[PDB]
């Protein structure tokens, strides 16, 4: 989860906005 | 702002900034 | 903290901590 | 939504807990 793709690891736009509305 | 490592408030304040009016869901668990 | 108009980033703040690790949505529109 | 309840009228606890999982 958004989790361990951008705390426990480094994040990227591209991961975030898979949790955009 | 966004690569880099985010944990708690400073991913849900990147969240909030990238998705603006989309909103968004977090979901740690 | 809650009792008050919440707007932008000072609202997903509130939401943030009162859901803990339930997580929450944020839907402004 | 919300914005409506927690912005532009003053939030509460209750209608916070409306938008946790």
């Amino acid at each position: 989860g958004i989790v361990e793709q951008c705390c426990t690891s480094i994040c990227s736009l591209y991961q975030l906005e898979n949790y955009c509305n | 702002f966004v690569n880099q490592h985010l944990c708690g408030s400073h991913l849900v304040e990147a969240l909030y900034l990238v998705c603006g009016e989309r909103g968004f869901f977090y979901t740690p668990k």
